[PDB]
């Protein structure tokens, strides 16, 4: 006798832990889903069950004179659903943050090749800027952990790249991911996603205007009670 | 701490990135050069029904959209990569598509014609006929992704292990 | 099975270009002919793609009149036979050959043998920019959506082409 | 044995008839298909034959300091396809023309409620413009006329509201005007197109520049032989 | 030179334009007030079948749409003017509604429920639930358009003069 | 009925390709034999259809004193199938001509396995003298093309190296070449003679001497009608 | 548009250049380093026959020909890379 | 048909993996042992066939 939930940067529980992966090539762990002790067991089904990632990452920049340009970011962007122009994508494939003004940025315009953009306002000499942009590569999948912390088996051992997430209108029925496998828990089990990317990625930066988190991982499941 | 045993036919996407696929930059009026070169993985097998899907998303080294009228060729080759001719299941151009959308809704999802079935070192090549006033081909930016392994719509692509009566009746081409 | 579904276009030896003056209408614009050993079906419900143009790059007059029309062995109209007749203006070059939503198709069937031949008849105003088919292309029928339709293509089979050369 | 074609503007024939209207509200002849020795009959049939209606009529303006602005141009415009940006729309709303300098305008921007639109090219005072704006209100139908000269009838005397022609977007299957009702031609027999409406629809200008004809009728039909 | 005959069945569509229909202004915050208002032909019967759409572009004087809070109401009357409760085909927002395309594609379309039919003097109208804060409506500006009489989708509204049995059971509301 | 005839450089028909290689190992398009409207069909055997092949390239050098001798050329020279000094041959390992004089020049010695050779006479110091000699290494096969200019099949899949067209002499038979594999062509398709090579290739130099062509492909061949 | 189709057994030759076999310069007077490599092409199979010749153009890197003293020997060996002496 | 072996630092091939780990307590791979083309497999039986590991800092 189940029910269907979602798992979420929260979820049902103040336990699931957020971690950040390294500047080293090489995959480590982003998220750890914990089973609580409220439930029975969790089921996820690939094929069935939709799942959201809106990852995205950070750098940073100091100001000075012509610098109505931010520069390629190291990062292959890629359009938003095929869609470039900023106030008509689905979400915003960036964001930026004036520190010392304290405020945020508007843009104007994006060249995705060369992986650049064209802000609005000129910033200050010496004064500093954040900007929180979609993440690019990457590749991910999902990985077991019993209670003792140890490796069981990947699930549907063929990874994800990370951009089909944001090729596809990602709330467009049908359009949404359904990735592949299964994979049940028990109670102080653990699951885990886990991604190599070479940059780095990040959540719950003080400074993000929009909400105080900036990255989530939705993902839909069946639940036993 | 059950995950779930597994038929061996995996339904997954291709892409470039993945290593048993090569790109190669090209000049503009070649016909021959394979900028996509894929190869048997090696042991296992690979089957792609007809009834499939393409996203050719190929631009240029400044970024923009290479010339419509090109035309895009998908093709079966032998294990030293010499065509068979036959086996052919492309034929058309990148004006057809809409990058914007081509891999999102199914009444601009282009497709396949025939199916394929690709042994341990069987090899399928991608080639591309273009005029001379294009700018090039710059596969560092471009891309493709061949089936969808997420969806509702479209279909993938079947990697298998050897099971022996099924290699032994498919090998029989 | 021999019969093979593919599109067609002007840069194939099997068919002609000939750029036009302005709004002289008996010429021919295009032809195909036959290739001489393969025998060509058409069904009704077929797209076409006339993407037609000034020297200039852009786009003619919308009230122009096109057809597609098949001739005798000669190269002479019959009159009847006809598949096609419409305005440039009618389609969207941006996407006439993308959505099919946008499509527009044939009104019948055709069949061409080893001398048939099809032209296209480009009746255009006064005013105009001739036309350059360099610049200029067309693109018939595609064989990629499960929408759309192909067209068939085969080498002499006995049969069928015994009923199809009763013509 | 029958085929399809298309009856047009210009067709199969040079004795077809293009005229235009009165300002006083009382309904005209716009158009006469007369029928040639060509054919041997004529067929429409409503609900299946598609048909296309472009029209567009004629404005005149002098300029001066600051009128970058056209006033409400006595013109009930409608945003094409729902569209109100320019490129966006399957065709222009409008068309602007310096005689002065003999030259095509580009325009900047629109207000459909008002009726105003907003020119790139402040004119020059003592110059003069034209503008290609589509005709908007009024109502129209098919009418027959005898070898003679004389009335037969209608053709489902419920006139379509002109404005649906630009409301659709006539270049999709599926949404392409058709109407209610067939008529049969004979030899030197004659359809017309009739409208009533305040305006004066135009065709040749020639100093239009997109085209030797501003405004279009179209209409497939079937022929015998 | 012939036309061919017709059923007495008309197949058309209903806008304000027409000889029988009248619109008017509206206040801010009363639903009672008709904005629209047919009134019966003075001899024919329309039929408007189940499953026929609307397209209710109603904006303010400066040509902005209404906030979507406002609630559409269409509703028959008697032949004096007044509603009878039952017989409401379509009670909604119009921020359900996508004016640049409502009409357009049926995806988007939005129909009534319950078939409905008009006798001689019948009465239709049209009731709109108005927060305060709205610009009030400007039906000069604003129209509508109910059914569809050109498309291969939606539905059309029949016409008929008084014929013997079909008018017979016509009148046995 | 049918014939056994040659195609060639020119043969029958003035529309033959010649193309010349890449430096970059890829393999290219030497020659594209496509064939008429005025023929049938075209049928070519290896293990019975006899070829010919003198290809050839072209290097250059400046004029200074004592410089009466030619260093290595980028090739891997032969002697011509069985001699070594060029009078005796059945044509030149290779050929000079001075630009400035504008005239032939001939060679007195070789060292084939350095690759260098000795002229007559010593050129003017700061002068030009250009020299076409054989091909070395490089691999060969066959290839068709459909009408539509897309790919129809290999011949033989197995190319064989280039240096026995110089290594045997090619009109006497036995040594003549029978390459494998079998090909028949139609109306509007075309064969192509493929080759990979470190090195250029040439045709038509205007300052050749001993004719407008300076290298040639001939292959005999069976024809319907 | 026609090939023709093909007996199974191919007849070929082979030369250094392949996708199959490898050179390596070798130094003074090193016998047992191979100086050319062969290998199995990973699914079809080779088979040469006796009576079948050889030009073994080896030269030094200015081209000129060896001590003809030298001497040649060619051998199957296992898969791991172990001369037989027999074969 | 098969035999014994020793598989090791270096062992049957120069394609082994050599490297060192992470201070941060996350384990790595110190060691990659990938198979020849000679050899049609390699087989570890636990419990069988001995191990033997002098690790050093």
């Amino acid at each position: 006798y189940t029910i269907s939930h979602t798992g979420g940067t929260l979820g049902s529980s103040k336990v699931t832990t957020a971690a950040n992966q390294t500047s080293p090539q090489r995959e480590t762990a982003i998220i750890g889903f914990e089973c609580p002790r409220k439930f029975a067991e969790i089921e996820y089904v690939g094929q069935r069950d939709s799942t959201r990632f809106i990852p995205r990452t950070t750098e940073s920049i100091t100001g000075t004179a012509g610098d109505d340009t931010v520069v390629s970011l190291t990062a292959n962007i890629q359009p938003v659903a095929g869609e470039t122009a900023i106030e008509d994508q689905d979400y915003p494939v960036a964001v930026a943050y004036n520190v010392t003004q304290g405020v945020q940025v508007d843009i104007d315009a994006v060249d995705y090749a060369a992986d650049e953009v064209t802000l609005a306002d000129n910033p200050a000499d010496g004064d500093t800027v954040k900007v929180w942009p979609i993440m690019g590569d990457g590749d991910v999948q999902f990985r077991l952990v019993n209670q003792f912390g140890q490796e069981e088996g990947r699930v549907y051992p063929w990874a994800t790249p990370l951009y089909r997430w944001h090729d596809f209108p990602q709330l467009k029925r049908g359009r949404e991911i359904n990735l592949h496998g299964s994979v049940t828990w028990e109670e102080n089990e653990t699951v885990e996603v886990l991604l190599d990317a070479p940059q780095a990625i990040t959540w719950e930066d003080s400074d993000y205007p929009e909400g105080q988190y900036v990255s989530t991982f939705e993902q839909d499941v069946e639940i036993t009670l | 701490g059950n995950i779930g045993n597994l038929s061996a036919e995996k339904q997954i996407s291709v892409y470039d990135g993945q290593p048993f696929v090569d790109e190669q930059d090209v000049p503009a009026d070649d016909p021959n050069t394979p900028a996509l070169t894929i190869e048997g993985p090696d042991g296992y097998v690979i089957a792609v029904d007809a009834g499939t899907p393409i996203a050719p998303e190929f631009r240029d080294s400044n970024g923009n959209k290479l010339d419509p009228s090109t035309r895009v060729i998908v093709q079966k080759c032998d294990r030293q990569g010499n065509p068979l001719g036959d086996g052919i299941v492309f034929n058309d151009t990148l004006g057809r598509f809409d990058y914007e959308q081509m891999r999102t809704d199914p009444d601009f999802m282009r497709k396949t014609a025939k199916s394929l079935m690709i042994d341990e070192r069987e090899i399928v090549k991608v080639f591309v006929d273009i005029p001379a006033g294009a700018n090039g081909y710059d596969a560092d930016k471009s891309r493709l992704t061949l089936g969808d392994d997420t969806s509702d719509f479209g279909k993938a692509v079947e990697i298998v292990d050897h099971d022996e009566l099924s290699d032994a009746e498919t090998r029989a081409v």
